[PDB]
C-alpha cells in the first residue's frame, strides 16, 4: 500500500569504466510517471542528471553527463536503467532516483514526491576490500549498576558504504554509528558503539552486525567486556 | 495578478521563435512562454468574475492552457534534440490555441 | 540554464525559533518550486510543492511563499527533529530543473559534557601489526571540543583522526569518536595511552587511560 522505489547497481567501478544503475518501481507503473536520476557528491548539493518518459521514450540529460550517460526503461519489469559510461572520479556520488507525474493535472505540480534510498557510485583505481571488524570492549572498571559504553571497530574497507546494526536490529537505543574516515592508505573505518545499563553486561550478549555489500562482508562480533 | 502580461510574454516569444536562426533561442523564448502558462492558468478573465472557479466556464479556460502548455512541450523536445525547423512547427500549434481562446 | 539563489548557506537556531530560508530564480518558474528536507545520509523529502501547498504528512510549521521570482520557506517553531539540509527547487520543465545551494539548520542548545570512555586495541588487531586505541565522547553540545593523546605522557600529533555523530534528533547533541592509529612495534614501546578531553561543560579535562597489557 505505499509507493517505493530501490536503487540497484552502485558500487566501486574504475576510472574510464561503466556501471548500470536499476531504478525498481513498485506501487505504480513506470509508464504512469516520468523518472529522474538526481545525484549528490560527498558533501555537495543536489545535481539533476537525467530523466525518461517510459509511454513516449523522450528523455534528456544534464550538460555534464551528456554524451556519457544513457537512460532506458524496462515497462515490463518496472525498472529504469541509468547507464553510465567513461566514469570520472567526480562522478562518485549517491544516485537518487525519483517519479514526477505528468502534464496536466495535480501529479506534474507535486513535482518529487518519491525518491529512493540512493545508491553510491565510486570511481576509483583502488579495488574492492572487506572490513575487518574489532571488539571496543567496555573497561573492566566500569560502575556499579551505572552506564557502559561497548562497539566495534570496522576497519580497512574499501568502497563505502559499511551498514551496523546490533542484534540484528533488536538493539537501537543509544546506538551511534560514526561517519566513515578515509585513512592515508585510502581504506576507510568507522565505529559504531552503544551505552547499556552495566547491569546488563552479564545476563545479555551485544553483537554487532557488519554489512560490507561492494565485497559481500558479513560479519558478526560479540562484545563482551575485558577481564 | 495580470493576465495581460502574460499574453505579451506568449505573443512576443513566439514570434521570436518564428525568426529564430538556432535552437537556443527556441528553447530559451519556449522556456519564458511556459512560465508565462503557467501563471495566466491561475488568473480569471475579466467576463467571468461573477462566475465560480468550480464552474464549467473557468474549469474550460484552465483547459486551453493544459492544451496549451502541451504543445510548448511538444516544441520543447524537439528543440532539446537540436531540432529548429521542426520545433519552430511545432510551435504553429500555439497559433492555433491562442486563435481559439480570446474570450 | 535557470538558477536557484539559495541563503543563508547555514544557520543555527534555539528549539521554538522562526528560521527563513530564501530561494531567489533567475527568471520566472511561475510557481513551480519546490523545497525539501534531507537528514544526513537519506533521500531528501518532500515539504512543500507549488511554492506554498503543504505536502501531505509535513507538518504546518512547514510553510512556503512565492513573490514574483523570490521563494521563502519557513519553519515557525523550530523542533529538534529539524536539523537538516534544506533544498529548493524549480521545475518549470522535466529536462531544466535546478536546486539551490542548500540551508543547513543546526540547533542550538544549552552545554552538555560528554561522557568519555577508552578503548584498547583488540589482541586480533595486534596480531596483525596495527594498534587502534579509540576515545568516545558521548553525547555532548556544543560540538567543539579537544582530544588529546598522550602515550607515555609524550603528546601525539599527526596520528589521529575525528568522527562526529549528527545532531540527535531528539536532545540536539553530538557524538565524538577520536582514534590513534599506532603501529605493532610502536603500541609495545610504550606503557601508558590516555586521552585527554577538554569541553566547554567539564569543569575541568578529563582523562580516561590504560596501561598496554
Ligand atoms: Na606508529
Amino acid at each position: 500500500s505505499e509507493v517505493q522505489l530501490v536503487e540497484s547497481g552502485g558500487g566501486l567501478v574504475q576510472p574510464g569504466g561503466s556501471l548500470r544503475l536499476s531504478c525498481a518501481a513498485s506501487g505504480f507503473n513506470v509508464v504512469d510517471f516520468s523518472l529522474h536520476w538526481v545525484r549528490q557528491a560527498p558533501g555537495k548539493g543536489l545535481e539533476w542528471v537525467a530523466y525518461i518518459s517510459s509511454s513516449s521514450g523522450s528523455t534528456s540529460y544534464a550538460d555534464s553527463v551528456k554524451g556519457r550517460f544513457t537512460i532506458s526503461a524496462d515497462t515490463s519489469k518496472n525498472t529504469a536503467y541509468l547507464q553510465m559510461n567513461s566514469l570520472r572520479a567526480e562522478d562518485t556520488a549517491v544516485y537518487y532516483c525519483a517519479r514526477w507525474g505528468y502534464w496536466p493535472g495535480e501529479p506534474w505540480w507535486k513535482a518529487f514526491d518519491y525518491w529512493g534510498q540512493g545508491t553510491l557510485v565510486t570511481v576509483s583505481s583502488a579495488s574492492t576490500k572487506g572490513p575487518s571488524v574489532f571488539p571496543l570492549a567496555p573497561s573492566s572498571k566500569s560502575t556499579s549498576g551505572g552506564t557502559a559504553a561497548l562497539g566495534c571497530l570496522v576497519k580497512d574497507y574499501f568502497p563505502e558504504p559499511v551498514t551496523v546494526s546490533w542484534n540484528s536490529g533488536a538493539l537501537t537505543s543509544g546506538v551511534h554509528t560514526f561517519p566513515a574516515v578515509l585513512q592515508s592508505s585510502g581504506l576507510y573505518s568507522l565505529s559504531s558503539v552503544v551505552t547499556v545499563p552495566s547491569s546488563s553486561l552479564g545476563t545479555q550478549t551485544y553483537i554487532c552486525n557488519v554489512n560490507h555489500k561492494p565485497s559481500n562482508t558479513k560479519v558478526d562480533k560479540k562484545v563482551e567486556p575485558k577481564s | 495578478a495580470d493576465l495581460e502580461d502574460n499574453w505579451e510574454t506568449l505573443n512576443d516569444n513566439l514570434k521570436v521563435i518564428e525568426k529564430a536562426d538556432n535552437a537556443a533561442q527556441v528553447k530559451d523564448a519556449l522556456t519564458k512562454m511556459r512560465a508565462a502558462a503557467l501563471d495566466a492558468q491561475k488568473a480569471t478573465p475579466p467576463k467571468l468574475e461573477d462566475k465560480s472557479p468550480d464552474s464549467p466556464e473557468m474549469k474550460d479556460f484552465r483547459h486551453g492552457f493544459d492544451i496549451l502548455v502541451g504543445q510548448i512541450d511538444d516544441a520543447l523536445k524537439l528543440a532539446n534534440e537540436g531540432k529548429v525547423k521542426e520545433a519552430q512547427a511545432a510551435a504553429e500549434q500555439l497559433k492555433t490555441t491562442r486563435n481559439a481562446y480570446i474570450q | 540554464d535557470i538558477q536557484m539563489t539559495q541563503s543563508p548557506s547555514s544557520l543555527s537556531a534555539s528549539v521554538g525559533d522562526r528560521v527563513t530560508i530564501t530561494c531567489r530564480a533567475s527568471q520566472s518558474v511561475s510557481s513551480a518550486v519546490a523545497w525539501y528536507q534531507q537528514k544526513p545520509g537519506k533521500a531528501p523529502k518532500l515539504l512543500i510543492y507549488s511554492a506554498s501547498s503543504l505536502y501531505s504528512g509535513v507538518p504546518s510549521r512547514f510553510s512556503g511563499s512565492r513573490s514574483g521570482t523570490d521563494f521563502t520557506l519557513t519553519i515557525s517553531s523550530l523542533q529538534p527533529e529539524d536539523f537538516a539540509t534544506y533544498y529548493c527547487q524549480q521545475y518549470l520543465y522535466y529536462s531544466l530543473v535546478t536546486f539551490g545551494q542548500g540551508t543547513k539548520v543546526e540547533i542550538k542548545r544549552t552545554v552538555a559534557a560528554p561522557s568519555v570512555f577508552i578503548f584498547p586495541p583488540s589482541d586480533s588487531q595486534l596480531k596483525s601489526g596495527t594498534a587502534s586505541v579509540v576515545c568516545l565522547l558521548n553525547n555532548f553540545y556544543p560540538r567543539e571540543a579537544k582530544v588529546q593523546w598522550k602515550v607515555d605522557n609524550a603528546l601525539q600529533s599527526g596520528n589521529s583522526q575525528e568522527s562526529v555523530t549528527e545532531q540527535d534528533s531528539k536532545d540536539s547533541t553530538y557524538s565524538l569518536s577520536s582514534t590513534l592509529t599506532l603501529s605493532k612495534a610502536d603500541y609495545e614501546k610504550h606503557k601508558v595511552y590516555a586521552c585527554e578531553v577538554t569541553h566547554q561543560g567539564l569543569s575541568s579535562p578529563v582523562t580516561k587511560s590504560f596501561n598496554r597489557g
